[PDB]
RNA sequence: AAACUUUCAACAACGGAUCUCUUGGUUCUCGCAUCGAUGAAGAACGCAGCGAAAUGCGAUACGUAAUGUGAAUUGCAGAAUUCCGUGAAUCAUCGAAUCUUUGAACGCACAUUGCGCCCCUUGGUAUUCCAGGGGGCAUGCCUGUUUGAGCGUCAUUU
RNA sequence: CGUGGAGGUCAGUGACGAAGCCUAGACCGUAAGGUCGGGUCGAACGGCCUCUAGUGCAGAUCUUGGUGGUAGUAGCAAAUAUUCAAAUGAGAACUUUGAAGACUGAAGUGGGGAAAGGUUCCACGUCAACAGCAGUUGGACGUGGGUUAGUCGAUCCUAAGAGAUGGGGAAGCUCCGUUUCAAAGGCCUGAUUUUAUGCAGGCCACCAUCGAAAGGGAAUCCGGUUAAGAUUCCGGAACCUGG
RNA sequence: AUAUUGGCGAGAGACCGAUAGCGAACAAGUACAGUGAUGGAAAGAUGAAAAGAACUUUGAAAAGAGAGUGAAAAAGUACGU
């Protein structure tokens, strides 16, 4: 009963979710997440895993505040605002 | 360059009843156990991907190129070849056609 | 599962508010080719794992 | 020396890589000196370092680190170069005294490797170059 | 192998050349480039002589 | 319909203040109506005439606390610059410009004289 | 509505940030009534619904189609 | 002789090849140098009159302000008077804001929407208890400030 | 001989029908193939000289997809067992009510829970798919509704263990260590009564934290109630803790 | 002066033409798999225009048969060939 019967015992476990990275895998016994590191000062991340990085890296998000530096610096950080014209 | 090989597949070995291309590992999808690299297969990579360091441009002694635009030259003003070249020129005064520097 | 977590309780009622038939008007709007949605889920075809 | 950090000495491979215990460091104790304090005083900036005192155990060093947010540097002329950011942790690149020379970097033939930067070297007289009228 | 009566070549490829080759498709793009610089040092640099 | 900038920015901090309750409250009725009601776009002016408010309601509130450290050496990181974790840290202009005595000295007497060739 | 025209409960989907104490003083504020007990639930798709009971001196069925729903 | 099997053909099936498409891919070249403790990349949950997604946003939530343009948006609704106008728009631009819970992630924790401490303020008899509102407390290091330690150590009272 | 693309030329064919496809119809070539008619189609496409290659399939237990014979076949036989009638419905061996016959036989086919699922719960509508006969039935589909606590849990505590800190190793990702060779504080409180808050007695202190929904642990009971919640709501009667 | 399979803005090709070309031309790093690290698809084409078949009839319905739309239904959201 190596296979069919002992399966019947598997309701215990071993990874729940990660606070920073969201995956079903924080080892709660070794309170570490196998996918993004956490609670690592770093982000878990391999080379010979470039389909790893490339599904998570930056882009994958919404960028929030990193979108908009392009255009910013195209307009050389402005300070103020436009002006309104005449009529 | 990475066209076709973006896969962990392996060799299944013989004794599965299966030729013995690399397939795909894991479950759950039709991509799961398919033929993997390799030019009958789809998906694979191509036969010898073809490649930019292809020899494109050709060098030619300068005055071969000479001798050709020479030659060239001369037979603009055979009107039996500037007509054969599909040229109307059936009606043009003279051969070759000078006309006024105002041009 | 009894006395959930509300990390898990929220989780639920996310998944739950997904689970759902495609709006019927959008299929009127002009050039739309959503048909249905391909995402519709069932507590006994597909595990949320968590 | 280093002692390779390896298992139970157990090295998996070919026998000239079967060393552990004759192996030494490519870099100075002066370089992991700097590059230590250099770690813990990271606002600051390393200029450079040398020698006060050993003993069998240890060696000591004095790091002379620079402010680059000290407007006192920012001002002088003299010292504001290490203020750019091209100059961030300069001993963890080998750009410090104790680098330039562990790097192998001066003129002559004797740094025919190392001193256009080893790696580059290679690099270069490693790489086919293909013209667009084949030479 | 070794046969027929050939010269000995000594073609070194054995190391991965592939990954280290360096065609030169910008040779008329930065010649272009290389001139668009000449004249433009020329421009600032007033009638100084380059 | 719905408020308008420029209609707010005479108003007074309290106008404004009192404006935004009144918002809130014509906003609670339309929620208790959407209900026994089928579809109501009108709560959607509302719901944005509230954020135009909070929006100039700010737009005073942060003006005055920019206005009450204008010259002072430390303004609110807030009203700093945003610019660029870098830029921000790279050498001001004075500093960036800083030569020095003996180069003083030097580019005065010797500096890049324009001159040209033929005669 | 049950729960009004018997109860003297007023029935309102709360913030799910909001507690005990911060519901019974804008249902005091908000509808100048008195709170005798509220009770607080998470329904199961997120959202936050407040029981509160007020006291005898109200009829919750009044200042309910005084709010205007029913 | 049927039926049956087989072969050919027409029409009907099955299936999706062929041909023609192409807001995608792929390779070459040219110009540029801009992430983050002023909280990045990334994550979670939310946000529309009617939306599950993708896309966009953050309790001001498919957006607020500013500027340009000048009449739309459109599946239905609805507006809106503003259509010789500080003014449509799911437009463009973008210089002002907002920016939940998080994340290097900073009061301590976190399989918990768990538990502290400080200041201002508001209620309940309250400087001490409770509740609401606002603002705060990570670590390493540098310069400076204040308060200190050591017969390390100087000079003094007498 | 033939294919994708390129330079040149037939001012080449074409919506009055390009390409493609179908055709025991026709012609040419020993052949690779070429040409035509008829049907179908609907936006493109040829010939000749040349250039170029990701250029020709019957096979590789080849790759992907699609389809056969097998075949209306193997089979749909464990777990005692069903039957009459009414209702409903287009439709009833299978749904509902009624009756009969039976079983699980409290070591249960009964009444609750832990882990796990996550709405499956309840109501209304309802049968395209799914429930390997069926279906008007359903854990299915559609649309809604529903989970109420000072006292039940978590939350507090410590367990095996886990793990910050001063440190000590390690090129480094980090490893060791947990009172550890560390200057490691937080409380009684009067003074002062410019004040509710510096100061003055001062003892005490080989000290992070995380780790039990079965261990330890402050305190609730009965009756009533819902389509579905209740030691949570109602009614009555209590108790603990803090102030 | 040199590098540049990353980032932002561009111009291109004797490249590929939906089993090809990036895995992804599509709500593609999606759906799905796995405790986990990871693995990872399929899936483009009615018509110029929905004009997406009023109406009648048969049926419990789905649909059929007429009718109608259209250049065409030998284009019926199973949809070019
Ligand atoms: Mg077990
Ligand atoms: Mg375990
Ligand atoms: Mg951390
Ligand atoms: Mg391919
Ligand atoms: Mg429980
Ligand atoms: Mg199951
Ligand atoms: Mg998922
Ligand atoms: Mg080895
Ligand atoms: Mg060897
Ligand atoms: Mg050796
Ligand atoms: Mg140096
Ligand atoms: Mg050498
Ligand atoms: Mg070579
Ligand atoms: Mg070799
Ligand atoms: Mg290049
Ligand atoms: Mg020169
Ligand atoms: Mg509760
Ligand atoms: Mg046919
Ligand atoms: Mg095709
Ligand atoms: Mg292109
Ligand atoms: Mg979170
Ligand atoms: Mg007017
Ligand atoms: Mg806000
Ligand atoms: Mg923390
Ligand atoms: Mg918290
Ligand atoms: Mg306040
Ligand atoms: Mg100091
Ligand atoms: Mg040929
Ligand atoms: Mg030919
Ligand atoms: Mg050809
Ligand atoms: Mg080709
Ligand atoms: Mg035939
Ligand atoms: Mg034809
Ligand atoms: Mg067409
Ligand atoms: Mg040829
Ligand atoms: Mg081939
Ligand atoms: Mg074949
Ligand atoms: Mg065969
Ligand atoms: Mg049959
Ligand atoms: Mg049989
Ligand atoms: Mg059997
Ligand atoms: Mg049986
Ligand atoms: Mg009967
Ligand atoms: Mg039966
Ligand atoms: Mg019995
Ligand atoms: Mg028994
Ligand atoms: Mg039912
Ligand atoms: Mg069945
Ligand atoms: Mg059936
Ligand atoms: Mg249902
Ligand atoms: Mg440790
Ligand atoms: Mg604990
Ligand atoms: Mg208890
Ligand atoms: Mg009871
Ligand atoms: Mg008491
Ligand atoms: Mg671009
Ligand atoms: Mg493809
Ligand atoms: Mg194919
Ligand atoms: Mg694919
Ligand atoms: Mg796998
Ligand atoms: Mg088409
Ligand atoms: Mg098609
Ligand atoms: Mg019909
Ligand atoms: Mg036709
Ligand atoms: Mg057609
Ligand atoms: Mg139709
Ligand atoms: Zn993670």
């Amino acid at each position: 009963g190596k296979g069919t019967p002992s399966f019947g015992k598997r309701h215990n476990k071993s990874h729940t979710l990660c606070n920073r990275c969201g995956r079903r895998s924080f080892h709660v016994q070794k309170k570490t997440c196998s996918s993004c590191g956490y609670p690592a000062a770093k982000t878990r991340s391999y080379n010979w895993g470039a389909k790893a990085k490339r599904r998570h890296t930056t882009g994958t998000g919404r960028m929030r505040y990193l979108k908009h530096v392009s255009r910013r610096f195209k307009n050389g950080f402005q300070t103020g605002s436009a002006s309104k014209a005449s009529a | 360059e990475k066209a076709g090989h973006q896969t962990s597949a392996e060799s299944w070995g013989t004794g599965r009843a299966v030729a013995r291309i690399p397939r795909v590992g894991g479950g759950g999808t039709g991509r799961s156990g398919q033929g993997a690299f390799g030019n009958m297969c789809r998906g694979g990579r191509m036969f010898a991907p073809t490649k930019t360091w292809r020899k494109w441009n050709v060098k030619v002694n300068h005055n071969e190129k000479r001798y050709a635009t020479a030659s060239a030259i001369a037979a603009t003003a055979v009107a039996s070849l500037v007509l054969a070249r599909g040229h109307r020129v059936e009606k043009i005064p003279e051969i070759p056609l000078v006309v006024s520097t105002d041009l | 599962a009894a006395q959930k977590s509300f990390r898990i309780k929220q989780k639920m009622a996310k998944a739950k508010k997904q689970n759902r038939p495609l709006p019927q008007w959008i299929r009127l709007r002009t050039n739309n080719t959503i048909r249905y949605n391909a995402k519709r889920r069932n507590w006994r075809r597909t595990k949320m794992n968590i | 020396n280093r002692k390779r950090p390896v298992p139970k000495g157990a090295t998996y491979g070919k026998p000239t890589n079967q060393g552990v215990n004759e192996l030494k460091y490519q870099r100075s104790l002066r370089a992991t000196a700097e590059e230590r304090v250099g770690r813990r005083a990271a606002n600051l900036r390393v200029l450079n370092s040398y020698w006060v005192n050993q003993d069998s155990t240890y060696k000591y060093f004095e790091v002379i680190l620079v402010d680059p947010q000290h407007k006192a540097i920012r001002r002088d002329a003299r010292y504001n170069w290490i203020c750019d950011p091209v100059h961030k942790h300069r001993e963890a690149r080998g750009l410090t005294a104790t680098g330039k020379k562990s790097r192998g970097i001066n003129k002559g033939h004797k740094f025919n490797n190392t001193k256009a930067g080893r790696r580059k070297t290679w690099k270069r007289q490693n790489t086919l170059s293909l013209w667009r009228y084949r030479k | 192998a070794i046969s027929k009566n050939l010269p000995i070549l000594k073609n070194h490829f054995r190391k991965h050349w592939q990954e280290r080759v360096k065609v030169h498709f910008d040779q008329a793009g930065k010649k272009v480039s290389r001139r668009n610089a000449r004249a433009t040092r020329a421009a600032k640099i007033a009638p100084r002589p380059l | 319909a719905g408020v308008k900038a420029y209609e707010l920015r005479t108003k007074s901090k309290e106008q404004l203040a009192s404006q935004l309750v009144d918002l809130k409250k014509e906003l609670a009725e339309l929620k208790v109506q959407k209900l026994s009601r089928p579809s109501l776009p009108k709560i959607k002016t509302v719901r944005k005439s509230i954020a135009c408010v909070l929006t100039v309601i700010n737009e005073q509130q942060r003006e005055a606390v920019r206005q009450l450290y204008k010259g002072k050496k430390y303004q609110p990181k807030d009203l700093r610059a945003k610019k660029t974790r870098a830029l921000r840290r790279a050498l001001t202009k004075f500093e960036a410009s800083q030569v020095t005595e003996k180069q003083r000295k030097k580019q005065i007497a010797f500096p890049q004289r324009k001159y040209a060739i033929k005669a | 509505m049950k729960k009004v025209e018997d109860g003297n409960i007023l029935v309102f989907q709360v913030s799910m940030k909001a507690n005990k104490y911060q519901i019974k003083k804008a249902v005091k504020e908000l509808y100048e009534v008195d709170v005798l007990k509220v009770n607080t639930l998470v329904r199961p798709n997120g959202t936050k619904k407040a029981y509160v009971r007020l006291t005898a001196d109200y009829d919750a069925l009044d200042i309910a189609n005084r709010i205007g729903y029913i």
